[PDB]
């Protein structure tokens, strides 16, 4: 019908508006935000700790720093790099062996439907092993805490300080999984899917939120540091957004035409 | 003020919110949240630092990649010099305390630093 | 209510299960109002 | 009818081709409670900042292609004086308060004759870093004059050129391919927008509320809205018509709340 | 405001007292004593018995005494040495091999928040193994009982007397754990975190409480003494203070400045 | 009540679960009273 | 009793030797209607200028004679920053408004020990040109440091040295002998005053209303009040006491009315 799209509001018509027709019956409510993000999906495949770690030092990290990379999973749909939140998402195309390949992550199923700016939800974290008969454990520390990185000698065995704490270290049975729901613990009222301000941090970068995360999990093996194995064991972190709310509609990513 | 009873003086007590530069001049600290403390009969002053922060709960441990630190700076400026009568000790002593307000609230236990024992 | 078929029985309380907001003190409405 | 004079303070503006004030997300975006993340009294609105701030913007030639945008950050244009847009006694208060919580009300004017064609897409685009070069630093007034209109390249469509952190010599620098502050140029009409067609209007009217990840954000480092004038249809005319029509804008903060007073911001 | 701190009572003010302000809303009650100690933490890594033990003889123990050290876990946040309560906490810096290295313990998470003098609570003891596929058992004897140290020959197999008793010997399934809550069984009305009196015992030492404990657990393997293995197996003892009450505020430990 | 989310159902009785004291026969009060 | 804390805005001041607030000419000099010589809306008080402005003042030595005064014009000390007296957001509003109509509330602090003697005469002296050299120009900050205390000469008692106009080469220049902005130093106690004796108080408290020949006066060129610290009895002490006690003052404008907004004053 006769309209003005320069107005900015176009009323959603039906077939009966211009023609002779009828309204179709409403099919289903699967587009509900609380329904559509309330399902699990893979976030990041992280290695499993076998000793007391060294958490990745903040950027710009110089060479020679003996730290432990690819062990901590900053639980965020936004793009991360080296277990710390980033802006751009980078994947290595031809990863030659000069320098440390930084473990990046992103929630591919989220941004293809993240047609909004702010998003708040609880987080159900399921940590599925990627190793036959792995008895692991899933430590965690909230948004705004740091990793306790040393070891205390119990009975001539370097038991690290990430076995205990006031934060949930769920121990898995052998051949089992770990699943627990994390509350919204960040200091921001919502998580910015898209952020345009500047974080007044270690040198300020536009478009990088400081506390848009549910925390950081890491997997360790419940043995002291003398019982260290040799081969590298991985674990996979699935994530479900319980009780999702979303505000302020925005864009969906640019699907190319080639 | 743990000095002698015969001392008379005033102290300006400025809490600056986080600025890019720590205020050092008295005129740069007169503009912040201050209060003037006159030494007299009663010898204590409880400057209550406001909770000025965007986030509802501040992080209790700023061991992070650091800058000029939120949440700002307390600063004790002497406004007028302490005028002492003759045969009184020079350089008296302002004993500082640090309590919590009637609305100081804590959240989220973490594992403590066990370095008190080494 | 979400993707939740447990209409019958919640074991854990609402504060432990969910995360309610603390206090400060169908019909799909449009996101832009021409006035 | 289509003659709406929007008086505010000591500065009123007229329009005789008014499409209507596109109020965003609510009926009245002026209604706004104080911030809940402050334990002091906010500096509310007063009659010397309750007024419009006209500032210019670069001309719209035939050389401009499709989707070439031009971003005006709010309040980021008051502070860098973008387009001759002196903030008056609003920037004299914005530099002296740490947190600021306001919702905007903009109006972009561009007078096309009935023999011109073209369609700007004016929209209040939330939370974007479009004023920032793909190299971190924000654009100065010279770099807004050296290009006059930012072309919608592939780096803006994919979000490849949003600012990053230097990972240092330790990590091998990854091939960055995507970042969430992209522009999908075909979906800018999801934002609170009006189209400034060359045959319906000469002034679009958008009224947005305060949105932001915190109940009030920092004053120097917020970009929660971004005025975004995008060319959908390029300008075309015959030889003799008024070449290069000027574009202006007029920004008015509705119901600000300034918290955290300190001295004037020294970097 | 104008006050007197020599009075000894300073009334906790707010921003509205001196300035124009408002009261902030109460955040949470995580400082509650019954909430804050009601969470598990590691106490002591003890070896697992494989025969009928000899309980550590009281001090001063002379050389040549064939006894079994590092097997009994005196369940106390106060510092222990050689499974008996002590005053000072000692860790070996360079433990050379002259003499028996005495297994000391302490509750590091407790004293950093033990800003009180007396503390009474129930005790949930979880005894996590530190060995792959360990079928162990957790014996116990209350505050004021002693260990029954001999063996009775059942069917030509020296089954020790710590398999049976009137005190709970919980048997673990293989690959499993042992968890049980112990009541307050000491003869003292409360447990002194800090004690200043003298225990009129075997020669009296100031500052050493005699019955400030919940008992003593020990781990054994349910096989007779002919089925003794060779390698040493450890087990880790976690502890939770159920229904904690605390009296008489006191100091927190001195955090150094170096 | 402590760190206890079991608002619904206590299986064991109060004497077996907890350890009650035998008989002899919000508002945070201060720990020092100036009189 | 004698312990009065005068809270105002975000700046409170204490005194423990308070004689009382000498309210001048009225019961409450805060009550003040808007100006009747303006047809616009005035900028009333707001919570960023409703506060005290402490600024220093020159020390009081034994070298100072009797009647040696030291004049602090109001609002003329906010604008020239006299004695480190930055006006804050009051001078940032005083430069941008043409007419200003406020009544002051001052407080002069000077802490004398019980072994000193002396008596300053603090008074709010209306309509005087004491900050101006006998040669027209106002005194800069260097000339207030080059003398530290203005001696009550005969030129100030007779008013001989108040500023004049150059009659030019035509008129024979007359022998000027008198001018009505004299100081009679013996009659300064007719003004709203308190005496800052070295044995009764350390802080005088004067509260004056707006007076002026027009219902509101110009902002740059008014001197309707003048703080005037005059030495009645010279300082005297024995060798060992605290030499040269400092003098400060604390000025707070009660109920201003700013009319006639314009840009920041360029000479």
């Amino acid at each position: 019908s006769t309209d003005n799209a320069e107005t900015g509001v176009i009323e959603a018509g039906n077939t009966d508006t211009d023609f002779s027709g009828e309204l179709a019956a409403p099919g289903s409510n699967h587009t509900n935000v609380k329904f559509l993000f309330d399902r699990s999906r893979l976030l990041n495949v992280i290695k499993v700790l076998e000793k007391d770690a060294v958490f990745p030092r903040p950027f710009p990290t110089a060479t020679g720093t003996q730290q432990d990379d690819g062990y901590f999973c900053l639980l965020t749909p936004r793009p991360t790099v080296a277990s710390r939140p980033a802006t751009r998402f980078g994947l290595y195309v031809s990863p030659s062996d000069s320098g440390v390949l930084a473990n990046t992550s992103l929630d591919f199923n989220f941004y293809s439907l993240a047609c909004f700016t702010y998003f708040r939800s609880d987080l159900e974290v399921t940590v599925v092993s990627l190793e036959p008969d792995l008895e692991f454990a899933v430590g965690w520390f909230p948004s705004g805490s740091e990793y306790q990185a040393s070891s205390f000698v119990y009975d001539q065995l370097h038991v690290p300080y990430h076995f205990t704490g006031r934060t949930p270290r769920a121990f898995a049975s052998k051949g089992g999984k770990v699943s627990f729901v994390l509350p919204w613990n960040s200091v921001s009222s919502v998580l910015p899917v898209r952020w345009g301000g500047a974080s007044k941090l270690s040198s300020a970068t536009r478009g990088l939120p400081a506390h848009a995360d549910w925390g950081t999990i890491y997997a360790f093996i419940p043995r002291p540091n003398e019982k260290k194995s040799t081969a590298v064991k991985h674990v996979a972190v699935y994530i479900r957004y319980k009780n999702a709310r979303a505000w302020c509609p925005s864009m969906l990513p640019f699907r190319s035409y080639k | 003020f743990c000095g002698p009873m015969m001392a008379r003086g005033k102290f300006l007590l400025s809490y600056s919110p986080p600025n890019g530069t720590q205020p050092q001049t008295l005129s740069e600290a007169m503009q912040c949240t201050y209060s003037i403390w006159d030494i007299g009969l009663n010898s204590s002053w409880t400057f209550v630092i406001p909770y000025i922060s965007p986030s509802d709960y501040r992080e209790t441990r700023a061991i992070t990649n650091s800058v000029y630190s939120a949440d700002g700076w307390f600063s004790l400026h002497k406004l007028t010099k302490i005028t002492l009568p003759p045969d009184c000790p020079q350089s008296p002593c302002i004993l500082f305390f640090a309590s919590a307000g009637e609305d100081y609230t804590l959240r989220l236990p973490v594992d403590c630093n066990p370095s008190y024992v080494f | 209510r979400g993707n939740n078929g447990n209409m019958t029985f919640n074991y854990y309380a609402n504060t432990y299960q969910n995360s309610v907001d603390f206090s400060t003190s169908g019909i799909l409405n449009p996101l832009g109002y021409l006035k | 009818d289509r003659v709406t004079t929007q008086t505010a303070g000591n500065t009123a503006i007229n329009t005789q081709s008014s499409l209507g004030v596109l109020c965003a997300y609510v009926e009245d975006p002026t209604k706004s409670d104080p911030p809940s993340s402050s334990t002091d009294q906010p500096t509310t609105t007063f009659t010397a900042i309750d007024r419009w701030y006209t500032g210019r913007l670069n001309s719209w030639t035939k050389a401009v292609k499709t989707f070439s945008f031009q971003a005006v950050p709010l309040p980021g244009a008051f502070l860098s004086r973008q387009g001759g847009l002196n903030g008056g006694a609003f920037t004299a208060t914005l530099h002296r308060h740490f947190l600021m919580k306001c919702g905007w009300q903009v109006q972009v004017q561009c007078n096309l004759t009935q023999f011109h064609q073209g369609a700007l897409l004016v929209a209040m685009v939330p939370e974007t870093t479009l004023d920032v070069k793909p190299d971190g630093k924000a654009k100065s007034l010279q770099e807004l004059n050296e290009e006059q209109w930012v072309e919608m390249s592939d780096d803006y469509r994919t979000g490849k050129n949003m600012p990053f952190q230097s990972l240092g010599t330790y990590y091998r620098p990854p091939n960055w391919t995507w970042g969430p502050n992209f522009i999908n140029p075909y979906q800018v009409t999801v934002f609170p927008h009006q189209i400034l067609n060359a045959r319906t209007s000469t002034s679009v009217d958008i009224n947005v509320p305060y949105i932001g990840e915190t109940p009030t954000q920092s004053s120097e480092t917020q970009n929660s809205w971004t005025l975004l004038v995008m060319v959908l249809v390029p300008l075309d005319y015959k030889e003799g018509a008024t070449t290069d029509p000027e574009i202006t804008f007029s920004v008015r903060p509705t119901s600000p709340y300034f918290n955290g007073l300190r001295n004037r911001y020294t970097t």
